[PDB]
């Protein structure tokens, strides 16, 4: 989910 | 720039290893080197959020939103931080915007995540 993802 | 890109990769490596403070440092460098690149703000927010630094995370997500309005992740990130600080009403508004953008730019790919954030915000409110 987003809190585990970086770009 | 190439050095902004190195900083983003460094960031990603630190984040991947759960070294949040070093990710913060790398994303601050990405931000200095490419100040118009929304990813640096969103990425530093991700690390600050892991550190429970929510006002800062939210400020960075807001800045990411200014730099790239099609950056759906920034909206989802911000809502998640808003839930953490019990800004439920605001989170629901942010999630409305995230759902719309998600459909427009991602063709629905983050719908499940946004819908469960929405449910969680609504119930706590």
């Amino acid at each position: 989910p987003t809190v585990e993802e970086v770009d | 720039s190439m050095k902004a890109e190195e900083a983003r990769l460094e960031g990603k490596e630190y984040f991947t290893k759960s070294d949040w403070p070093n990710a913060v440092k790398a994303y601050t460098e990405m931000i200095k080197r490419a100040p118009e690149d929304a990813r640096g703000y969103s990425n530093r927010a991700a690390a600050l959020a892991k550190l429970m630094s929510f006002p800062e995370a939210i400020a960075d997500c807001n800045k990411a939103i200014e730099k790239d309005p099609n950056f759906v992740r920034a909206y989802i990130r911000k809502a998640t931080a808003q839930i953490a600080v019990k800004e439920y009403a605001s989170a629901l508004e942010t999630l409305d915007a995230a759902r719309t953008k998600d459909a427009e730019v991602n063709n629905g790919s983050s719908a499940r995540e946004i819908d469960q954030l929405y449910y969680k915000a609504s119930q706590q409110r």
